[PDB]
């Protein structure tokens, strides 16, 4: 899984 | 102007998707991950270091001859994920199913984490949220569907990803083809940069549908689907079996067992996310835990309608002066 900012 | 490209899991998982795009001249082909809740276009490249690339291409901006450098510039980006990328930035030309925009920012990673050189499949990102998230310095750059704007038909692009299997980036016009039904168009918020909406409720299955207001973003680049710890808890109670794990991270359930759909709101719309794209398999390989795909927000701050949620729906970012959400029904 990704997470795509912070 | 137009363009359409086709965007293509790369695990039996749909964790991410992968749409070709050309950069350069002449062009070198990268497979990029387009992520509407970042905004920098990022791709591994000579500069990379070499022990950080795994399979993947780089783009070698020394033989485009469209490349320059873009001198003084520089980035820095940090996701949600943890992840993190750095370098350097070019400008050059950048296709995108046939649309062609020029000067676009290609910003070259001299740095990138472990877990982009772990994924092989993904040569970069590219990054269709708000431009004013753009992380390059001193000026900020602009963000490739910004540049191609005024020179499509619509400002307009249609996300509609496909549940183990292909599916289309539109960009420059809506296929009435690609959905059932009707679009309903909800307001975006655009003030943290994100393509930020406000759902208006949601059901378990075959449940009663509860009106509350969720807000959160659309994100193509999260997999799963991020939702308050009391939303995500009445999804679960349904599920014999499903806990909330410290050692796995999130809500697990026996892989035998069924999932119910989940149903979110967009205004008076309905979409039924069905319980299959909601199993992410089990946690481990011969695990008969499985792993859910709707877990909590409550550790993010934000609520993420990631692929698991648009892949149910065909999905619209109108980016007009006035900037709106549709769904439909596909």
């Amino acid at each position: 899984p990704t997470e795509x900012r912070e | 102007s137009t363009g359409s490209a086709t965007t293509t899991p790369i695990d039996s998982l749909d964790d991410a998707y992968i749409t070709p795009v050309q950069i350069g001249t002449p062009a070198q082909t990268l497979n990029l991950d387009f992520d509407t809740g970042s905004s920098d276009l990022w791709v591994f490249s000579s500069e990379t270091t070499a022990s950080e690339v795994d399979g993947q291409t780089i783009y070698t901006p020394s033989k485009s001859t469209t490349a320059k450098l873009l001198s003084g510039a520089t980035w820095s980006i940090s996701y949600g994920d943890g992840s993190s990328s750095s370098g350097d930035v070019y400008t050059d030309t950048v296709s995108v199913g046939g649309l062609t925009v020029t000067g676009q920012a290609v910003e070259s990673a001299k740095k990138v984490s472990s877990s982009f050189t772990e994924d092989s499949t993904i040569d970069g990102l590219l990054g269709l949220a708000f431009s004013t998230l753009n992380t390059v310095s001193p000026t900020q750059q602009k963000t490739f569907f910004d540049n191609a704007k005024a020179s499509l038909d619509s400002p307009v692009f249609t996300a509609d990803l496909g549940y183990h299997a292909p599916g289309t980036y539109n960009f420059g016009f809506i296929d009435t083809t690609a959905y059932t039904g009707s679009i309903t168009y909800t307001a975006v918020s655009t003030k943290q940069g994100f393509w930020e909406w406000t759902s208006t409720g949601y059901a378990v299955g075959s449940g009663t549908f509860k009106s509350t207001s969720i807000d959160g973003i659309a994100d193509t680049g999260t997999t799963l689907l991020y939702l308050p710890a009391t939303v995500v808890s009445a999804y679960w109670a349904q599920v014999s079996g499903a806990k909330s794990s410290s050692s796995v991270g999130g809500y697990v359930f026996p892989c035998s067992a069924t999932l119910p759909s989940f149903t979110f709101g967009v205004g008076s719309a309905r979409i039924v996310i069905p319980g299959d794209y909601i199993d992410f398999g089990p946690i481990s390989t011969g695990s008969s835990s499985c792993f859910g795909g709707i877990q909590s927000s409550a550790g993010i701050g934000i609520n993420i309608f990631g692929d698991v949620a648009l892949k149910a729906a065909f999905v619209v970012f109108n980016g007009a002066t006035t900037p709106t959400l549709g769904f439909a029904s596909k």
